[PDB]
């Protein structure tokens, strides 16, 4: 479909097409500055997912289970009936409340993968 | 002046659960992993289970891994134990005990070193 | 598990051994072989850790080794108060964590 | 033997100093320019190989077979009788190709993944 | 504690804050140099731990065994009774040399991973 | 509405094979996950085999793990199970089922959903 | 294997069940024991997903639960046409995927 | 051209341990894998042990296992295998053989090439 | 291990065949089955390698093939000078690498 060509399709449409947009992340001082800012977000963006334990990954999966106030809709009606615009604005407010979760539960996992090879 | 004593209930039906439980004192409790050991009547030592220093990493004898869960609470410096099912052949005198394992950034222990005054359970 | 004598004996101010035996893949691989006294009716106590290392406030009259797949306790300037059942114990591995073996009577005479 | 030192060694030799040269992609608006140049291209490239799976590696091994038509050689010919700027010429052609079966493997593979972690 | 505040806590405690530090690494012509050059220094720290086998992780335990002659403290008086700046500064004539054996272990591990995935 | 129809071969000899399919029709295909299960003349009822809704991943009871092959074609709408070896315990009705796993953006099944006639296998 | 009584029987007009037991490590770890009815001559289909789930288009006179290791289908308003052999099944694990018991005959009186 | 010649001792007591060594010539000796294959007096061959050509990786047949090192120097062109506690059922002619591994970066081999003259160790 | 006859024989020109059995899992799985000559008192030279290879410097009398779970090794041309024990052998998996079969006793009439 092209970049952007899934935004109108069903999350469980448009999760097949994230090769096509992570490829266009990347593809006079003002026009500088403004690349060097592209680069900055596009880094900031790799250390969240390096962060969560998500390093070559464009889908991975955590040990954070949903909490249902965040959405308390079915799959059925996530995956083939909504899509990724919608889900985005649905939880808008608790963006900064799964990331926290999500960067605690990593590094207890990395301190127990520690453990786990301290032992002879 | 490290105290370990250990509470929860006697005899039970088979079939039935309990769960015991020890106080500990006189050290930093979340310093330490914590175990448990049990003594047949008529028998020696045998290991059950081991809990890491925070709680995250739990390990048991394969007799009992799909029967005992192992847990601390490092606030109330209180270790569980909760048996289920509780066979003939578990009957024995349990242990808490202080030692067994270590963190990575401390030195190694692989040996058992506070041992608690035992509790007797029966079935 | 592992196998200890049952019983070992001596008269007061004589040294005694008590042997531990397992096999190549436990108490030959990893040098973690510690001991423990359990007075009847009591709770055990640790005597040794480690292969050859004692804690602090245990009398220096109990000592070990091992050689092989074997190890012992060495118990010298034995007491009439020494009235316990020894135990040795050993780290195995990550699946099996550790193995007792039977308890061993000291009998001083 | 030192930055593109193996150059002119076969491609079973030169396999061996991948760190000596990948420590050195990183090592006035012109400049400037130049260098948000370099620093997209260094970052298009770790792209390229975290899509393909391939994240912290240097060397490593995917699941596209090789087809024959790329080049019909003998292992024996290619990484004890070749270099690799030879090579890169030999396939010029056909790297538009393998790069996109590359990306259709990992998004397989990466679903296959998800799939094989549903099962409780 | 927030950024740096575990910077007088000992090396043991100061290791679980790993994340909110960082998160502080990426959050006119001279300031523009100067993303630039920030930039540039994030991406050298990531291109060492990538080439050292640790790619999305803050902890990673590696192969090379402690020489001794670097520092030959316990475990005891390193991670409870010493601070990071003071590790650092013990230890400064040696960090060119411990790196280096880090990139030899990679490598050879790196080429034995792929020889165990040629047999059959 | 949905029809699960099986075809293949009926008797051979010990050593020899069959290719199995199954021609389904009244749904989307390609959303449901696919297995087979089967039943000796004189036995109940057993699991065989198990293949994705994208036929990427396949499962396999032990008892054939080495011995049977599961495909499937979404655009054809049909499955296939190739048999090899054919050993005097393979003989039963083998049937073709909707149902037995999901795709973890879809709730969970672990049940068999629809059943198809069912076709007789001997040896 | 799971294990069924091979036959169950009872009068029009009265309720029957059908008991399934496996071990705690497949029909009492996971909640998904489903149930088949199986007329004589035909394919099985489904009477029962989920541990307490019913089909839609299923009589509501199906229904079921689970307790401990054990589970049960209640058969209620047992009608003279519920001619059929019974079938319990319950996911196991990834390495196993079902197990299936015997069928146990239903017989109205 | 190629010149596999094995050495060390014959006879031990039960307990003991035997280095033995192989001296190679006419090839390329970090080239090649190397294995060690034994035959009993009165059997066919066995295979005992394999190293690769850069000597990281080892392999052992179940019953050596955990008794026997298989090493090598690639500057010396000379490999060894130190024998540990020596059973009775170890009494065999063992040889030195350039085969049985490959490097991905070569053609396969899972084959033995050269053997040496061979060498009888006996318990 | 693998099977072998224990003998073959033949008179000299004519052509004999040493079979080699094992099961789906090994030499059936993979295409790796070779072949070795040892005459007494010597060490095993390779004959064959690959399913159906020869090495350079062996004789073109010497073949072989494998179908289903089996393979064999065909001499043709046979001489009186074929005095030695021929063993097949296989790749089976990276768990256990090399399987070896008995040794056939070739008798040149
Ligand atoms: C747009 O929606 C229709 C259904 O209304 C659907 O069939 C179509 O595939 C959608 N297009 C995309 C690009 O998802
Ligand atoms: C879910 O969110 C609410 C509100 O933030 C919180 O009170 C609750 O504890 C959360 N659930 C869990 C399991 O923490
Ligand atoms: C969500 O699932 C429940 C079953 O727990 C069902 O009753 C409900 O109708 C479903 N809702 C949608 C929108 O599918
Ligand atoms: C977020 O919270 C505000 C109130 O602060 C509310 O008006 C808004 O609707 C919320 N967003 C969503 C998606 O519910
Ligand atoms: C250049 O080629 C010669 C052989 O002609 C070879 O011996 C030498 O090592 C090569 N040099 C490098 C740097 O590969
Ligand atoms: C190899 O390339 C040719 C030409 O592009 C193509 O027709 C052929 O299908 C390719 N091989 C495979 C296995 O796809
Ligand atoms: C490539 O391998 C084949 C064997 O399949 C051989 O006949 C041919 O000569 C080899 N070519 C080279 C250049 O090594
Ligand atoms: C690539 O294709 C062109 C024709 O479009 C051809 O002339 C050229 O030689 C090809 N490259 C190679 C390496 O064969
Ligand atoms: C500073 O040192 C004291 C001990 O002198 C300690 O209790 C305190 O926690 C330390 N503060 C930090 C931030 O580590
Ligand atoms: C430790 O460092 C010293 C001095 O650099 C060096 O001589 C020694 O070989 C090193 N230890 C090891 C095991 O390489
Ligand atoms: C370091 O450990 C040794 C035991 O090997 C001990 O004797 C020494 O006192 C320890 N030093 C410190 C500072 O803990
Ligand atoms: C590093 O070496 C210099 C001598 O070149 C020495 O003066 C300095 O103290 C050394 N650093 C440390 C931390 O020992």
């Amino acid at each position: 479909l092209g970049f952007l060509g899934a935004a109108g399709s069903t999350m469980g449409a448009a999760s097949m097409t994230l090769t096509v947009q992570a490829r266009n992340l990347l593809s006079g001082i003002k026009q500088l500055q403004a690349r060097v800012l592209a680069v900055e977000h596009y880094l900031r963006d790799q250390q969240l997912l390096g962060i969560w334990g998500c390093s070559g990954k464009l889908i991975c999966c955590t040990n954070v289970p949903w909490n249902s106030s965040w959405s308390n809709r079915n799959l059925s009606e996530i995956w083939d009936n909504m899509t990724w615009l919608q889900w985005d604005k649905e939880i808008s407010n608790y963006t900064q409340i799964i990331y926290g979760l999500l960067e605690e539960s990593q590094n207890q996992q990395e301190k127990n993968e520690q453990d786990l090879l301290a032992l002879d | 002046e490290v105290q370990l004593v250990e509470t929860g209930g006697g005899l039970v039906q088979p079939g039935g659960s309990l769960k015991l439980s020890c106080r500990a004192s006189g050290y930093t409790f979340s310093s330490f992993a914590m175990s448990w050991v049990r003594q047949a009547p008529g028998k020696g030592l045998e290991w059950v289970s081991l809990i890491n220093d925070r709680g995250g990493l739990t390990f048991y004898v394969d007799s009992v891994k799909g029967r005992f869960t192992i847990s601390r609470d490092n606030s109330k410096n209180t270790l569980s134990l909760q048996m289920h099912s509780l066979r003939d052949g578990d009957t024995a005198v349990y242990y808490c005990a202080t030692g067994g394992m270590s963190s990575a950034l401390q030195s190694s222990k692989y040996y058992f070193d506070f041992w608690g005054q035992g509790a007797l359970v029966t079935v | 598990a592992l196998t200890q004598p049952p019983s070992v004996s001596g008269s007061p101010g004589q040294s005694v051994t008590i042997s531990c035996t397992g096999t190549s893949s436990d108490i030959g691989s990893y040098n973690y072989v510690s001991w423990y006294q359990q007075h009847p009716g009591k709770a055990p106590k640790l005597m040794i850790y480690d292969v050859t290392q004692r804690p602090s406030g245990v009398s220096d009259r109990f000592s070990g080794s091992k050689s092989g797949n074997t190890a012992s306790l060495t118990i010298s300037g034995l007491q009439a108060d020494d009235e316990a059942d020894y135990y040795c114990s050993a780290y195995a591995g990550r699946q099996t964590f550790y193995i007792f073996g039977g308890g061993t009577r000291l009998t001083v005479l």
